[PDB]
């Protein structure tokens, strides 16, 4: 149940995030950060180089935009 | 409730 | 990675800057522009596009230090 | 040879 929100397969989205080139992965981090709401669980540990996100905390519209971006850039 | 954690790493 | 700087970490860190602190990145890059740097400021579009691999190692270190200080 | 970053308003 935790793997689909708003008809977006979050596991498929997460698999696709891994295939992005490093400069296109930064674009995902930008899209998440630029659209951040308080309900979104997003942690950017800058010195560690890790960006931690609860995909289920994201609004359906943003998930759809992230999934479209991931399909476009893989 | 429901959660799906993804750790995007460099 | 170029110099002592992980370019991907630098890029991730740039995303965490507040909008007013991003202006300081644009300032620092523009103030230190060399021909070999690939830097575009599309002013009317509000876009600042840089090849991090094209930047000299000293500027990359000062950028990384700025990012650590302001995030 | 490139790592493009686009800072956008």
């Amino acid at each position: 149940a935790s793997t689909v929100k708003g008809s977006v397969d979050l596991e498929k989205l997460a698999f696709g995030l891994t295939k992005l080139n490093e400069d296109d992965l930064v674009g995902v981090v930008q899209m998440v950060t630029d659209n951040k709401t308080p309900e979104m669980n997003v942690t950017n540990n800058v010195e560690e180089g890790e960006f931690i996100i609860d995909l289920y905390s994201l609004p359906e519209g943003l998930l759809k935009s992230l999934w479209d971006y991931v399909k476009k850039n893989t | 409730s429901r959660s799906f954690m993804v750790k995007i790493r460099t």
